[PDB]
């Protein structure tokens, strides 16, 4: 699926609280 | 075959205004980003602005904001950069670049996939100076008496006093490159460039050979061709 | 903003060796993460896009990783071919600011070679529009090191040359340079002896040529 259109419209900590949700927070785990 | 093409570049008085123009083809632009990014003279990349040609989103480098305005012609697949109150600093080579869409897409078995810039333009070089265009002198470095018997011998050009960038340098009409080097151009004392064109010959090819340095300052549009001979 | 600090600032490396360029960013950018490749006087080129994925025809012996904020472009087995700058590019605002890292030069090491060296005089067509431009090359060398001098009558010369030289070619990893000594008409013809001389790794005494004005 492509995000780009849910981005559009969201600011960036919302953008990278739905992205990192996406990685499964991979800079925050061993 | 996806293309951009960049034009519009050139010299600019500092407060003046420039349009570059990038013209796509080859892929669907309306599904796509363009970016302008820029590279002072020896320096590194530096983004200057983004636009989406579909939703007409843009965004602008904080060096930029309020003086540049990125804008696109779908009916034409070209972006536009408007720079306008230009500075010193904004001299440097303006490359467009592109994104296919998307910009990020998302499949659990893949993972996040986000685009980078596979196509570039060739680059349009925009200098902000007061100095005038000056086209360029040429002189032969001619091959020295003191011949290599079987060995080898050096001839070339010397192109004088121009302003701005760029000449172009090349031998026989493109047909002579192996050995040949062109010299990045040095800035003199005085604000003009200069810069030298050189290449190895076999010693033993001199006086039948000939060889014409092809000098190109489309600024000033200036074209020379000079044979170079011994003597 | 976002930065990228970018590591190293310049490498040097034989052929065949494995080279490691990495970026580490301020702050978290997901794997929006790519790597270009610019030689001198082009556009970038892509190599690495989502910080791990190959881009369509770039040789398998260049890598991409990520570990958190830390992104690593590795060249397993480096070419002469490869005398690059590398930059990395982070874009994972969405729409928003793209930075860059600074950049990495990478030269390519090569065996030692000496400069073929050459002295011009200048022509006479430049004589009769005043100055007098005389121009020193160093042709092919390696390393990059090189010390030209110049010497009118003996007397070694301050000041009045530029040196200029040229990215190290791809296929054979030299280097050449031009020094260019700038003399006044007047000046050129009180003197009569014209002299380059050039140390160089590569030499195994000072190689020096000259002309004689007459």
């Amino acid at each position: 699926m492509e995000l780009d259109a849910i981005l559009d419209n969201l600011s960036d900590e919302e953008q990278i609280e739905l992205l990192e949700l996406l990685e499964e927070e991979e800079n925050y785990r061993n | 075959e996806v293309q951009l093409v960049e034009s519009g570049g050139g010299l600019v008085q500092p407060g003046g205004s420039l349009r570059l123009s990038c013209a796509a083809s080859g892929f669907n632009f309306y599904s796509s980003y363009i970016h302008w990014v820029r590279q002072a003279p020896g320096k590194g990349l530096e983004w200057v602005a983004s636009i989406s040609p579909y939703s007409g989103s843009t965004s602008y480098a904080d060096s930029v904001k309020g003086r540049f305005t990125i804008s696109a012609d779908t009916s034409k697949n070209t972006a536009y950069l408007q720079m306008n109150s230009l500075r010193a600093e904004d001299t440097a080579v303006y490359y467009c670049a592109r994104y296919s869409w998307p910009w990020v897409s998302y499949k659990p078995y893949y993972g996040l996939h986000f685009s980078a810039m596979d196509y570039w333009g060739q680059g349009t070089l925009v200098t902000v100076s007061s100095a005038s265009t000056k086209g360029p002198s040429v002189f032969p470095l001619a091959p020295s008496s003191k011949s290599t018997s079987g060995g080898t011998a050096a001839l070339g050009c010397l192109v004088k006093d121009y302003f701005p960038e760029p000449v172009t340098v090349s031998w026989n009409s493109g047909a002579l490159t192996s050995g040949v080097h062109t010299f990045p151009a040095v800035l003199q004392s005085s604000g003009l460039y200069s810069l030298s064109s050189v290449v190895t010959v076999p010693s033993s090819s001199l006086g039948t050979q000939t060889y014409i340095c092809n000098v190109n300052h489309k600024p000033s549009n200036t074209k020379v061709d000079k044979k170079v001979e011994p003597k | 903003d976002i930065q990228m600090t970018q590591s190293p600032s310049s490498l040097s490396a034989s052929v065949g060796d494995r080279v490691t360029i990495t970026c580490r960013a301020s702050q978290s950018v997901s794997s929006a993460v790519a790597w270009y490749q610019q030689k001198p006087g082009k556009a970038p080129k892509l190599l690495i896009y989502s910080a791990s994925s190959l881009y369509s025809g770039v040789p398998s012996r260049f890598s991409g990783s990520r570990s958190g904020t830390d992104f690593t472009l590795t060249i397993s087995s480096l070419q002469p071919e490869d005398f690059a700058t590398y930059y990395c590019q982070q874009s994972v605002s969405y729409m928003g600011p793209l930075t860059f890292g600074q950049g990495t030069k990478v030269e390519i090491k090569r065996t030692v070679a000496a400069p073929s060296v050459f002295i011009f005089p200048p022509s006479d067509s430049q004589l009769k529009s005043g100055t007098a431009s005389v121009v020193c090359l160093l042709n092919n060398f390696y390393p990059r090191e090189a010390k030209v001098q110049w010497k009118v009558d003996n007397a070694l010369q301050s000041g009045n040359s530029q040196e200029s030289v040229t990215e190290q070619d791809s296929k054979d990893s030299t280097y050449s340079l031009s020094s260019t000594l700038t003399l006044s008409k007047a000046d050129y013809e009180k003197h009569k002896v014209y002299a380059c001389e050039v140390t160089h790794q590569g030499l195994s005494s000072p190689v020096t040529k000259s002309f004689n004005r007459g």
